[PDB]
């Protein structure tokens, strides 16, 4: 996150780190034993960490928990990043608590304008790289589409949406990928990809969970 | 490019 500031230990309670000995992607916690993350953070060896602030040192709170599976949507695609949503089982359910807790799924998509809240690990840099410790957070807009096709003409797509500030500064950036966007308590969006990080007129770009709700569902409800 | 370590 750029330009993001530190959430604050375990405010951000859905938030899991991705881990295959060292943090690579953000996920959601969407129920005790499933993670939202996105596609293209798929690889084997994913250790999901709950309840993590400083994902270098144990701090208490966390649960490492392995993913048992991980579900990339059947129709992502990794050149557009379309549909890019993956869901991570838990090898087992996590503990909730009020520093490990779900967020909700939208039961609609979110309108442009709405504030929310863009977490994550990554690089706090837009130029250069510098991944913090802790876990960072960003106030960020869910742009028009408009805005969002200008800024990224034939790039996104109904299942995308630009999410920040198109006067730089602000945005999520390496590291926060799969991680949330959260609005108005649901989750919105997974951060996805942007041209660079917090670049001028070029704003994160994040799967439109909403699209994927029932694909979730009867994802999980199947697995 | 994607927002993962590393990006894509
Ligand atoms: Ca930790």
């Amino acid at each position: 996150i750029v330009g993001g500031y530190t959430c604050g230990a375990n405010t951000v309670p859905y938030q899991v780190s991705l881990n295959s000995g060292y943090h690579f992607c953000g996920g959601s916690l969407i129920n005790s034993q499933w993670v939202v993350s996105a596609a293209h953070c798929y690889k084997s060896g994913i250790q999901v960490r709950l309840g993590e602030d400083n994902i270098n040192v144990v701090e208490g709170n966390e649960q490492f928990i392995s993913a048992s599976k991980s579900i990339v949507h059947p129709s992502y695609n990794s050149n557009t990043l379309n549909n890019d949503i993956m869901l991570i089982k838990l090898k087992s359910a996590a503990s909730l608590n009020s520093r490990v807790a779900s967020i909700s799924l939208p039961t609609s998509c979110a309108s442009a304008g709405t504030q929310c809240l863009i977490s994550g690990w990554g690089n706090t840099k837009s130029s250069g790289t510098s991944y913090p410790d802790v876990l960072k957070c960003l106030k960020a807009p869910i742009l028009s589409d408009s805005s969002c096709k200008s800024a990224y003409p034939g790039q996104i797509t109904s299942n995308m949406f630009c999410a920040g500030y198109l006067e730089g500064g602000k945005d999520s950036c390496q590291g926060d990928s799969g991680g949330p966007v959260v609005c108005s308590g649901k989750l919105q969006g997974i951060v996805s990809w942007g041209s660079g990080c917090a670049q001028k007129n070029k704003p994160g770009v994040y799967t439109k969970v909403c699209n994927y709700v029932s694909w979730i569902k009867q994802t999980i409800a199947s697995n | 490019c994607t927002k993962s370590i590393p990006p894509c």
